């Protein structure tokens, strides 16, 4: 049931989340920036799998299987100088459209509708170059404009052209927007899509990323390069369950299957202890924790990657990928400690789910303190509450309607009443979703399949 | 050679009979030919890699490769198979 999986880079956040996401691979799998395998061709025996993420043309050299997604070269040339021949030219995306025209979704929506022909014949095209696919993981960057619109493009396009293939997204949400009104309004545009086709999301609220940075990190000021490696050590460890497969889950649908309940609960709360694969990363072999203690961080509000207003929160689907020489007595007693500390839904005995996986024989082996690290993924309803808000932004801007001389263009609609019908449909959208996620909170969710048959 | 060795070995120790000589002699035969097996056998029979391959495939230990396995050939299973060629 495992399949091969492409990475999709869009928005200039995308575009860096996935060089540094390429780069930890190539540290785990000992790939280095040149593309060419570190280690020697003739050991053929090995515990990991390329595959899935990496294309082999030639015995030593492993292509990552993604494509770059940008409208500013810059950006992609200075990735692509700095990884010489680690990415392939021919997969690098930029439209020669220039800059974008502002921050507003209608522009990036628009600059891949235009381009979509490019875009659908490389996607086809690296889907000749393997044989077993299963699915695409896409890299929003929702907090640019552009960025949002051409990943609502290529949802748009993927959810129709492959409907036997699992989308997973990632959406990276900002933590304070110098212009609230036109962030929330790509948001909320990009997150319209996403739940029309998007098969999964994982959200990245960017105040607990500044948290984290400033908390393990040594330096008080925070640069966005080694805030996007969280994210990208974070990707890396979920994707372990592949690159590194276990004897549990072995492909990205069993993962999810334990995940998504229900197509309409498709965003997810992640959470991780402190990294160690990261720049200021010596700092952890004085914690002197044991696998309850990780579990029990897991848990903890402080190790969550998004907002976490915790006001007893509803648990949906609680999961968590342990690396590391994992002892199994200690994840009894751990699952025992939580499941006296967890809020679950009454009308589901399904309690959380453990997975343990295995480190790479090539990564750096830490100290016996910090030498096993987990990641933590748990369906909690209050992720709506990080739209909450954007949603007020949105009821208590759209009475006037502001910044609307920019989603005019672009887009198939000059007037300003369809972009407002348009605006208010997603924003109708994003409220059943609430609803959605607020009825889901109850038991009478349940027992509606109960009162009739 | 190694029956060429401990044959001149027990010729030299055979005007003692029955002697501890001949004891600790055998005791280290006994020691160097099973080390020698399990070094043969981990060697060019991979003793305990075929142990590993057993509990791969036989007690489905690898977890990938019967997922591979049945996507590969879940066709056939559904399919009444009361004729295999
Ligand atoms: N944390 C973090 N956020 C980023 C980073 N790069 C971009 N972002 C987010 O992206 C937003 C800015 O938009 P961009 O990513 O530049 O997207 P854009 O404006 O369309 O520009 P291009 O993507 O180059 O076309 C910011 O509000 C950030 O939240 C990064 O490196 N780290």
């Amino acid at each position: 049931m495992g399949g091969e999986i492409i990475t999709l880079q869009a928005g200039q956040c995308g575009n860096h989340v996935g060089k540094f996401l390429w780069s930890q691979l190539a540290k785990e799998h000992a790939i280095g920036t040149d593309g060419l395998s570190q280690l020697p061709d003739s050991s053929t025996e090995r515990d990991d799998d390329t595959k899935p993420f990496f294309r082999e043309n030639s015995r030593n050299k492993f292509t990552p299987r993604a494509i770059m997604m940008d409208s500013e070269p810059s950006v992609i040339a200075d990735v692509e100088n700095t990884f010489r021949g680690f990415f392939d030219p021919r997969n690098t995306w930029v439209a020669s459209d220039g800059a974008s025209a502002g921050n507003s979704w209608a522009n990036g929506y628009d600059i891949g509708t235009r381009n979509q022909d490019d875009i659908l014949n490389k996607i086809d095209k690296e889907i000749d170059s393997t044989d077993n696919f299963e699915g695409f993981q896409l890299l929003h960057s929702v907090a640019g404009g552009t960025g949002s619109g051409l990943g609502s493009n290529l949802l748009e396009a993927l959810c129709d052209r492959y409907p036997k293939k699992i989308l997973t997204t990632y959406s990276v949400f900002p933590a304070r927007s110098s212009e609230v009104v036109v962030q929330s309004y790509n948001t909320i545009l990009a997150l319209r899509r996403l739940i029309e086709d998007s098969d999964a999301t994982v959200v990245f609220d960017n105040a607990s990323l500044l948290n984290i940075s400033g908390k393990v990190f040594r330096n008080p000021n925070i640069d966005l390069q080694h805030t996007n490696q969280l994210i990208s050590t974070i990707i890396s460890s979920v994707t372990n369950s592949i690159r590194f497969p276990s004897y549990m889950y072995s492909s990205m649908s069993s993962i999810y299957s334990t995940l998504i309940p229900s197509p309409e609960l498709h965003f997810l709360s992640p959470s991780f202890t402190p990294f160690t694969s990261d720049y200021i990363h010596d700092d952890i072999a004085h914690k002197g924790h044991s696998s309850y203690d990780v579990m029990l961080d897991l848990l903890d509000p402080s190790n969550s990657l998004v907002s976490t207003a915790m006001n007893n929160p509803t648990y949906f689907n609680v999961y968590n990928t342990i690396i590391g020489n994992v002892e199994p007595r200690q994840i009894s007693r751990a699952m025992t400690k939580l499941q006296q500390r967890i809020k679950f839904p009454s009308w589901s005995s399904s309690a959380m789910h453990v997975n343990i996986g295995r480190r790479s024989p090539y990564l750096p082996l830490q100290p016996n303190e910090n030498e096993v690290s987990g990641m933590m993924l748990s369906n909690m309803s209050t992720v709506v509450n990080v739209f909450e808000n954007a949603c007020n932004t949105f009821d208590k801007v759209f009475a006037k309607g502001a910044f609307l001389n920019n989603y005019n263009v672009g887009d198939l609609f000059q007037s300003m009443q369809n972009v407002q019908d348009e605006f208010a449909e997603s924003r109708e959208v994003v409220q059943s979703l609430m609803e959605d996620y607020v009825a889901a909170e109850q038991d009478s969710y349940l027992d509606d399949v109960l009162v009739d048959d | 050679e190694f029956s060429k060795k401990y044959h001149v070995l027990y010729q030299s120790n055979s005007y003692r009979g029955i002697s501890t000589n001949f004891f600790e002699i055998i005791n280290d035969q006994y020691s160097e030919i099973v080390n020698h097996t399990n070094q043969i056998l981990n060697q060019k029979f991979h003793y305990r890699d075929v142990v590993f391959a057993l509990k791969n495939i036989l007690l489905m230990g690898k977890s990938d490769f019967m997922d591979a396995l049945i996507e590969k050939a879940n066709d056939i299973l559904a399919t009444p198979s009361d004729s295999l060629p």
